[PDB]
């Protein structure tokens, strides 16, 4: 199985980005699903987790902009962020269960 | 091995069940009163006090007695009973056959129902291809006057049948045969807050209680089981739905059954792990008999973990200190 | 965490059970050909390819079609059928209810899967009175009336056809479908069977993995003592025989490797290996990523029995391409 | 649950002692039944649910381990005493240690 990262790139402050991740085989898991980043200088970071039973969490720096969500059809999670600002400028990866992938930049200028 | 593995966030988020009905775990049930619980219950030093196999066995006793009541148009009641301790061919224990729940028999209260058929290889009665609904549990008084018990010294167990039949069924001694699936009776569906209430589990001599310790409570597992009704057996949960309890996730029985835990763990100590909801987080602690505890005091209101983000281990600790509980 | 602990002497002395049909383990059944199996089948990256959730839960469909056979009043056949991917309500996968069995349907001589239940419709005519029947369970295409076995979930069926004439009141022609969780095997004629489900007839979803032998290492089965279907009863004093039943794996491992991350203790092409010591010889086990057990018993295919077992040792990881001793 | 240990004592070689061991409930556990001597603890002597007995080399010919379940009792015979078997054997009834009792061969 592995996972297919897109939807990164450039966006301006206050911007809007919409990340997805997509594992290649209809599984199913209980293991959460969860998005972490990686700054420049700084230790990876857990920034949103989904449970089986669809309970968010976020980390202070972005709860309320940022929103995690699911599509169990279309085997994928999403994170919607929302008023990007430069602090959020990092390496972000997607936890597929206990699946990795190779990570998507985000650049907010 | 170290208990810490023993619950984890998955086990209450979609994939544990309860050790008495099977049924998915969605939610904690504190017991202010305490309870005890022996059957498909097992401890940190691998053994059990109860009649059943880690698993849902089906129902199978080879010997008990039969009786009929009833005018004859549709109305033949059957009455299948044994004597506790008949059941010599369960290798684990011969008070009740392994998978007999560990109920009392209906004489508000829930009582467990499953599918299945009264045998004697000289009834009169072909086979074509069904089972039928009986109810299942300990008593005293049977045939005739069939009453709850909560203990195997002594006791009968009984299966009564829900629907009457006309004639065909005769010997007087006969096996039991029931699939392993319970759903449950209840006369009030508005009233039964879950089932069974803890005056209402059958268990065994020697069998260890789980009393209050403080404000440290005993907790059981909940789920939703059909209940039984006469819509149909089970097609869509027509006949409405109930909670059932158990006292262990069955992933923790198993897990006791199969693999020694007997030095990680000393006489009033809990294992505590921590439940994190938004808003809030509350602590559970399980100790050496195998019993869960929580802090919740008096207060017996369902604790739903529909909200649930994680469960992380704490580690040992004695159980007289406060399982915190701030929800 | 480690693999180490999935096996422990208890787990094949009584205590353990197969994913399949939930009966006690008192065998291993080599399979030289190789299968694979999805239905409540883990991989030690935590996910199933498969329907089930690591329970044996009561089937429940919401809407197939019912059709009807009958030549006189008291053989009219029930046969209820849906295509996969209907199971809309079941939150692990559409193809089929949580509990639905991984194994081809009976067609017009091998081993079916029968289990007791009813279809139900609110508008048909048919009053309940407390019993259930037995049908046959398995995938299929050309139903009704003309059902071949299926292995595969993509553009299949799943059928539920009574063993026995029901009663009357049939009238829908959609129905739904409640099945107890108990399974126990069809099996006639003067033909010997050897266990059930065979390789052939296992159902799996686009994508699981197989499980092919790598040199004399083959995968293995986990067989117990399952009732068989006759007309003498259900199952009192199991007196219409019994049969061996496979599964995959013992539900308590499928159970741990879906409650617990292992997804780092293996890479492919490993085995972790366990040693199986019995009173003459011993042989050793091995669980790769993908959940499946071996035996290094090369071509040979018969059952081995767990009743003189003394012990399971952990031996720890090796490539799966290192001969696993089999000297019994 | 405890356990309750008999039959050790001093005896010349070539003698025979018998223990017991009794737990103080009737449960089950699907652990194995042994016993065990002690140098280290050695295993002097094991049962498993499928009442299959191992036995140590040393011991091998001399030694029958039997259990009844019905009483919750496993039995260690021991024969053709030696100076080698002198220890404190312990019961081991699953996970259920008990204290050893003493056994003595002289030569």
């Amino acid at each position: 199985v592995q996972l297919q990262e897109s939807g990164g790139g450039l966006v301006q402050a206050g911007g809007s980005l919409r990340l997805s991740c997509t594992a290649s085989r209809s599984i199913f898991t209980y293991f959460g699903k969860a998005w972490y980043r990686q700054a420049p200088g700084k230790e990876r970071e857990l920034v949103a987790s989904i449970t089986s039973g669809d309970t968010t969490n976020y980390a202070d720096s972005v709860k309320g902009r940022f929103t995690i969500s699911r599509d169990a059809a279309k085997n994928t999670v999403y994170l919607q962020m929302n008023s990007l600002k430069p602090d959020d400028t990092a390496v972000y990866y997607c936890k597929y269960g206990s699946y990795w992938g190779q990570g998507t930049q985000v650049t907010v200028s | 091995a170290s208990p810490a593995g023993l619950l984890t966030t998955p086990v209450l988020t979609g994939a544990g069940s309860d050790n008495r009905w099977g049924a998915q775990i969605v939610a904690l049930q504190p017991v202010p009163s305490g309870f005890s619980t022996c059957n498909r219950h097992w401890n940190l030093n691998g053994s059990t006090f109860g009649w059943s196999s880690p698993r849902f066995s089906d129902i199978d006793h080879p010997r008990g007695n039969a009786s009929y009541t009833g005018t004859g148009s549709t109305n033949v009641i059957e009455t299948w009973y044994a004597n506790t301790g008949t059941a010599t061919n369960n290798p684990i224990s011969n008070i009740a056959p392994d998978g007999f729940p560990d109920m009392g028999a209906i004489g508000p209260t829930g009582g467990w129902v499953g599918f299945g058929e009264v045998w004697n290889v000289a009834n009169g009665s072909p086979y074509n291809g069904t089972v039928q609904a009986y109810e299942l549990g300990f008593a005293t008084g049977a045939p005739n006057s069939i009453n709850p018990a909560t203990t195997t010294v002594g006791t009968q167990i009984v299966a009564k049948s829900i629907y009457g039949v006309a004639i065909g069924q005769n010997q007087q001694t006969a096996g039991l045969f029931v699939l392993s699936t319970g759903i449950v009776s209840t006369s009030g569906p508005n009233a039964t807050t879950y089932t069974p209430q803890p005056n209402s589990i059958v268990v065994a001599p020697g069998t260890p209680a789980a009393a209050p310790i403080g404000r440290n409570v005993p907790v059981m597992f909940s789920g939703v089981i059909r209940r039984a009704g006469d819509i149909n057996a089970g097609a869509g949960s027509v006949n409405g739905t109930q909670y059932g309890v158990g006292s262990q996730p069955i992933s923790v029985t198993l897990q006791l059954s199969l693999t020694n835990y007997s030095s990680s763990l000393q006489p009033g100590q809990f294992f505590v792990w921590q439940l994190n909801f938004a808003s809030g987080f509350l602590e559970i602690g399980l100790n050496v008999d195998g019993y869960f505890y929580i802090g919740a005091g008096a207060s017996s209101n369902m604790i739903e973990l529909t909200e649930l983000i994680d469960v992380r281990p704490v580690g040992v600790r004695p159980n007289t200190s406060t399982l915190v509980f701030n929800l």
